[PDB]
């Protein structure tokens, strides 16, 4: 899963 | 609201205590109470709100994915029929997740966004609006899926337009917005080329502005720049 | 009960799904519903019940300790007065914790223990009774603290007496009971010598019976024996 | 903190 903030 | 009798300052104090205790449901409830006082939120307070709900919804998304995977496997050829339980429990978790998203979206619409005039506050809330529509989109399968996706897109796009006009390319809010909008493109909008372009352009324009920064601002910006690079690496 | 309309088997199925999803509040609610069907629990089911509540209360205990530490620091010389918030929120978490303990104790009293005739089931439930009285004791500060401690002691002692009569010294239930009773002595009853004696004697008597076991039973027993050794190491 | 099960 990709990085989000 | 159950928090209606508690002082604003006491709600903020308790939200901080709840964070230290890793009690994120409590933290979110405290912050919801604080928002419902009707005053604008400071930067620190906006971050408390975002941390709390990110952690609550994050847990729900992880649980949803576990359950959706089990459900998908149950609908493969040769899978023994086990009744409605998997679907029911995935639905339960889904409904709770949608409820949290609706709660956050509600706070933003009543009335955080409309009172937010400074770029930093307005972009922060519009990024949140995009994020919670994106979480709704992750689980959407019906008549309104397109409209939910479009609501996320519209919120992110407004935030991007303000951020490009009003904030430097290294601003952590501008960077985190771009990070997340890029993920929206890749995971939700079936637009991997747009995702990759956005992440690259954001990274490169930030790189070029690092020279203007203090050590501490450099730390903050480069952290998020690394997340952009991590996604690019995953995608290319 | 909100689970009154759900099939026993469906509650057990869902408790397993909730465990996979790390949804321990859900898992505990499912298992509570299953117990309230009124039938005895199998071994697998007893372990689902224990896992669920251990994880819920474990989280509450960890949060309580964080908050109690902050509260203690607030009552030191030179600490600036910050109002009632820390105490209030520690109290909130405490009350929720006590509620979970009371719920578990309630299930045991109505009517798990009285229907449990086999050593394995009876010792398991009596160990649980001791454990949840011990959690109550951890946060007790009033008129009833002694009685709460004595309730834990009495439950553990009954479980120990049955386990010594009816189970081999390597039985994992007998071992985990002794582990936890030893911790009761060290942390609750201010009896570190008793704690150490119990852990040592339990370890040594288990060591002497390992030769009787299959590979898989050996694995199970030696795991808990290592926890005994770990505590002994911490204490000596 | 000591080990329990
Ligand atoms: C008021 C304000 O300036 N809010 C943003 C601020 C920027 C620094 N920061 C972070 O970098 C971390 O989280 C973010 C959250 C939201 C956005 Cl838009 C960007 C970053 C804080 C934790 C860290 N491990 C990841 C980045 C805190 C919030
Ligand atoms: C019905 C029954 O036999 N229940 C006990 C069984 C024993 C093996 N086991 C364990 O060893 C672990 O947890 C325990 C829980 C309770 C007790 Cl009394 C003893 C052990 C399972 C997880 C492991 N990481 C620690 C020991 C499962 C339960
Ligand atoms: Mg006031
Ligand atoms: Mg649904
Ligand atoms: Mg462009
Ligand atoms: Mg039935
Ligand atoms: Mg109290
Ligand atoms: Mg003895």
């Amino acid at each position: 899963f990709p990085a989000t903030v | 609201g159950a928090m209606g009798s508690m002082e604003r300052a006491s709600l903020i104090q308790k939200a901080k205590l709840a964070e230290q205790a890793e009690r994120y449901e409590d933290m979110a409830a405290f912050m919801k109470g604080a928002v419902e006082k009707g005053e604008e939120l400071s930067c620190e307070e906006r971050n408390l709100l975002s941390v709390a709900y990110k952690n609550v919804v994050g847990g729900q998304r992880a649980a949803w994915r576990v359950l959706s995977s089990i459900e998908q496997k149950s609908n493969e050829e040769g899978s023994e029929e086990k009744g409605p339980e998997v679907r029911e429990y995935r639905e339960k978790v889904e409904t709770e997740l949608q409820g949290v998203c609706d709660t956050v979206l509600g706070l933003l619409d009543s009335h955080l966004i409309k009172e937010a005039g400074d770029a930093e506050s307005r972009v922060f809330y519009l990024k949140m609006k995009g994020d919670y529509y994106r979480y709704l989109a992750e689980v959407a399968t019906g008549d309104d899926k397109k409209r939910i996706i479009d609501s996320a897109r519209s919120a992110y796009q407004e935030a991007m337009d303000i951020s490009k006009k009003e904030m430097p390319p290294t601003n952590p809010i501008r960077l985190g917005l771009a990070l997340n909008f890029s993920v929206f493109h890749y995971e939700i909008a079936n637009s991997p080329e747009e995702a990759i372009s956005l992440a690259k352009t954001t990274f490169d324009e930030a790189m070029a502005d690092l020279h203007t920064l203090s050590e501490d601002s450099y730390k903050d910006s480069t952290l998020i720049m690394q997340l952009l690079r991590d996604n690019l690496t995953l995608w290319t």
